RNA sequence: UAGUCGGGUGAUUAGCCAGACUCUAACUUAUUGAACGUAUU
């Protein structure tokens, strides 16, 4: 129609899409162009012109919320608070707006996931239903896609209707033209708590193929990831690399010339070995000569992994054994994935298989990784050592620099690396009646953790139930109260600090230091 | 907190009279720079830097409707209802989150010096003063009660680590008396003591300083 | 909506509800119309509008209960840090009504297309109706129109 | 910085120039009906 011409002309992408689908050029590559444009920007990451991202987030009476609204930020989001303060419920709203669009990806008409009708409703709600209400930004030319997803309480004889349409809408853009053009397709995952499980390589998940393009949408919003599907496609890109005979030639090459350096330097115990592989080498040039892209996916993989999770420096694929282990060098020492520490093994699972995904979903990208997605992470923090809370958003950022990561975290570690309008607060006493989330007053990128401990988590940086944590402070008073002499009690107390603190404490030093003041003030108040 | 001399009154707190005007008829833009003469810019009760600040009613518009518009019972109180909610000291808390209390068991800054009755030691806790029984040990303990100075953590925090942070400063003075006159040690004890005028938390800066 | 009592109809029923709430919104400082099912509400007044939504909510139950509700997901806020408009039209930051930006450029660009004869008949007819609109809207508009390409073309156009 | 407003240029829904704004905070919508603008009469 006129009108639909004129909006696909101004940039509108549904507009350009309804044309195309009824006249079936032009508007094809209109919708095309505007999916897969974009530039590499002055740090060499490219940018798409027409970024996705959640925008707002509505919930009403939904578990302890009344009626709450998120502004996201399109890049970081960091929510926290008190256990019990509906940081999950938030993630879980959310991961089932998602799983809307994956439907659709996946079929035509393709059912999300639903609010529980037993949990879900807030108990004490006079109506008795529930919203959840989402809008999703695409670029310019689609800036608001809103998504309702409601429920009735189970007794109740109003049912109260979800809206997606929007949704289907826009995943069928998606589904349309990558079925004409491969076009690059966004990721969508939730790690939640169950991520953090037991490991065995003896079960193998026989239902599709870790191969094909769409099985990374495959529990992509199920909570735990799905790292067997990792290790079995990781198994499988190692075969054919190595069933690729020219790689293999260059391999052999490359051994050969190693191994001919070694002859060379005096050791003649190889020469044996060298002799070997040079038959081999030369077998397999005469077997008929023809790089596999499966062999860039796998060096993507790996450098994330070992970018990412700071204790694994390599990981690869033995078999010689007779069966198909994926070994690492985790702090040096070469070890299988059965043996890694728990927090070691669902930090890994968690980048490995967030990785493979945008390698499956991106093979337009130079950088696979580069791609687009909204990512969910509950408790961040889960298994980590301090020293590592230090490193793991700044590495995550750093690995995938344009997908929206929405985070939750009980730890001022994880703070002190992120900037404070990327952080939402509940309110103290908030009883699930505050209508509106905000930022902390404090900038926490850069602050000490202390600070952030009493600043913005509302903690005392010393135990208040602890007697000693006291003492200093009875001990400044006592001397106050002596005109600033050391008395018998004031002196008792100094020894208990002494003994319990020791001689090199801050606490035995604190307390030095007021002895030293108070004595010289009583001085010059006695000279007065 | 601090002494506070209130000097002259605004001119439109005459127009309004108690029974018939409300509050949220008056015009605040008018009450406010009349207080930051007074106030320097700090609350009066907890002494942080203003910035999210309301007008507080010391004996309250419920209890006391006759006092209302009345220059001696209006303060700038740090917080605010509108922009934010949950604000856990000073005015805010007065209201709402301190329960049950007598308004004449409080420390008034304007009428009162609160040294006398208040002790800031460098731990960061406000206690009462030493050496006070009865009424003078009753108020002491509502007011650090009912303004929650010590219970307010942003506030406990912020406070102990402006003091921390200058007891170097403290320490090495208080050395450096053995050495010099009289007159130049008593000119840079005047000195520091001058600069903390324009510094929050400026009672307890003095208690560490003097 | 498709009948033509409904207008009526639909305004009669609203009528207790808006004397409430624009009595309300009067003693605030509040401006407040109603198109239909929009609801508009400004003001110069910082920190005021984050109570309306409150007030409505309540407002509809009691007059109405469960029948009448607010659609949560429309409720929007805005000030001239960001884009406003009221039913189609934008408010610019000068205080003035305006068709914005797109839209004037949209036109400018049929004209320019006129001006080499490169109109369709739809098209022409479409541009002279939306000048009509412009003309209601932002007079001003029109003036500068001409100025940048001949009255003659645009009264040409216009006849 | 960013986003927004938009006076100008520009075979013109783009790009470029100029100026300005900033309550945590626009996402441009729907007919044949109704109302409004214009044309017709
Ligand atoms: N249907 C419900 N009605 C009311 N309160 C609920 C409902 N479901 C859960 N809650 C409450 O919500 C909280 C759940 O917190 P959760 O979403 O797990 O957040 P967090 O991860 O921050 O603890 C608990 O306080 C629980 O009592
Ligand atoms: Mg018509
Ligand atoms: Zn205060």
């Amino acid at each position: 129609t006129k009108q639909y011409e004129r909006k696909a002309k101004g940039g509108n992408l549904l507009s350009a899409f309804e044309l195309y689908q009824r006249n079936s050029g032009e508007w094809f590559e209109m919708c095309r162009d505007y999916i897969q444009d974009g530039h590499v920007d002055e740090s060499g990451i490219f940018r798409p012109d027409n970024a996705f991202y959640l925008r707002r987030l509505t919930l009403k009476d939904f578990r302890r919320f009344s009626l709450l609204e998120i502004k996201l930020e399109e890049d970081l989001t960091v929510i926290i608070g008190n256990n019990g303060k509906g940081k999950t419920s938030i993630l879980y709203a959310i991961a089932k707006t998602l799983s809307w669009f994956v439907a659709n990806i996946l079929k035509e008409g393709g059912s999300g996931q639903r609010l529980s009708e037993m949990t879900d409703i807030k108990n004490d709600a006079e109506d008795r239903y529930s919203d959840v209400s989402s809008t999703f930004f695409f670029g310019k030319g689609l800036k608001s896609v809103p998504i309702r997803l409601s429920r009735s309480a189970l007794g109740t004889a109003e049912r109260r209707d979800s809206e997606v349409k929007p949704a289907k809408d826009l995943a069928d853009i998606w589904r349309v033209i990558n079925e004409v053009n491969t076009i690059n397709l966004p990721t969508f995952a939730l790690y939640n708590v169950e991520r953090s499980q037991p490991f065995n390589r003896n079960i193998k998940d026989n239902t599709g193929r870790r191969e094909e393009r769409f099985d990374a949408y495959s529990q992509t919003l199920g909570g735990a990831g799905r790292f067997d599907h990792f290790v079995e496609w990781y198994i499988y890109l190692h075969k054919r690399t190595v069933s690729d005979i020219s790689s293999s030639i260059k391999e052999l090459e490359q051994q050969v010339n190693d191994l001919q350096r070694t002859v060379d330097g005096g050791m003649v115990s190889v020469k044996s070995l060298l002799e070997q592989m040079k038959f081999k080498l030369s077998e397999a040039i005469e077997r008929n000569d023809a790089v596999l892209t499966e062999s860039v996916q796998k060096s993507i993989v790996e450098k994330a992994i070992c970018s990412v999770v700071p204790s694994i420096s390599n990981i690869w694929v033995e078999m010689i054994t007779g069966s198909d282990l994926v070994k690492v060098t985790n702090d040096g020492h070469d070890v299988t994935i059965d043996q890694l520490s728990d927090g070691q093994r669902v930090f890994l699972s968690l980048v490995a298989d967030l990785a493979r995904r945008m390698v499956m979903l991106n093979p337009l990208l130079e950088n696979p990784l580069e791609g687009r997605g909204i990512v969910l992470i509950d408790e961040i923090e889960l298994h980590l050592h301090p020293k590592w809370q230090q490193e793991v958003i700044l590495n995550l950022r750093s690995a995938f620099p344009n997908i929206q990561f929405i985070i939750t975290t009980h730890s001022p570690i994880v703070l002190s690396t992120i900037e404070k309008r990327c952080i939402r607060e509940f309110e103290p006493n908030d009883d699930g009646d505050q209508s509106f989330l905000d930022s902390p007053d404090m900038q926490t990128k850069g602050s000490e953790n202390a600070q952030i401990l009493e600043q913005v988590m509302n903690v005392h940086s010393t135990p208040p139930g602890i007697a000693e944590s006291h003492w200093l402070g009875n001990f400044e008073l006592l001397l106050l109260d002596n005109s600033g002499e050391l008395d018998n009690h004031s002196q008792v107390l100094y020894d208990q600090i002494k003994a319990h603190f020791g001689i090199d404490s801050i606490e035995l030093k604190k307390a030095d230091s007021l002895i030293r003041i108070n004595k010289m003030k009583n001085k010059l108040n006695k000279i007065r | 907190m601090r002494e506070l001399a209130r000097l002259e009154r605004p001119e439109i707190l005459d127009q309004y009279i108690a029974g018939q005007n409300d509050w949220m008829e008056i015009d605040q833009s008018a009450v406010w720079p009349k207080l930051t003469e007074m106030q320097g810019g700090f609350c009066a009760y907890c002494e942080c830097r203003l910035n999210r600040c309301h007008i507080e009613h010391f004996r309250p518009r419920g209890k006391f409707p006759a006092l209302t518009f009345i220059w001696n019972n209006l303060f700038g109180s740090c917080g605010d209802s509108r922009k934010s909610g949950g604000w856990s000291r000073c005015g805010i808390y007065k209201d709402n989150g301190a329960g049950a209390y007598n308004a004449d068991d409080l420390i008034k800054p304007d009428e009162e010096n609160p040294d006398d009755y208040l002790l800031f030691l460098t731990t960061g806790e406000v206690v009462p003063a030493i050496g006070l029984t009865g009424r003078a040990l009753k108020k002491a303990q509502e007011t650090i009660r009912v303004f929650n100075l010590n219970g307010d953590i942003k506030l406990f925090g912020s406070r102990r680590t402006a003091v921390q942070a200058i007891m170097p400063n403290v320490e090495y003075l208080y050395t450096l008396l053995e050495e010099f006159d009289e007159d130049d040690w008593n000119e840079m004890l005047r000195d520091e003591l001058e600069k903390i005028e324009s510094d929050e938390y400026k009672t307890a800066l003095k208690h560490a300083w003097t | 909506v498709g009948a033509p009592s409904s207008p009526v109809i639909s305004n009669f029923c609203m009528y207790e509800f808006d004397n409430r709430i624009h009595a309300a919104c009067k003693k605030v400082e509040i401006t407040y119309t109603r198109y239909a099912d929009d609801l508009t509400f400004s003001s110069n007044i910082p920190d005021v509008l984050k109570a309306v939504p409150s007030t409505l909510e309540v407002l509809l139950k009691d007059l109405f209960g469960s029948a009448l509700r607010l659609n949560h997901s429309k409720t929007v806020f805005s000030s001239k840090a960001h884009n406003r408009h009221v039913t189609g039209i934008t408010i610019n930051n000068e205080e003035t009504l305006s068709l914005g930006r797109d839209r004037k450029r949209f036109i400018k660009h049929l004209i320019n297309q006129y001006k080499y004869g490169l109109l369709d008949n739809e098209d022409k007819a479409y541009l002279i109706g939306l000048l009509a609109f412009a003309s209601h809207i932002e007079p001003s508009f029109i003036t500068r129109m001409n100025e940048k390409y001949s009255l003659e073309l645009m009264e040409r156009l216009r006849g």
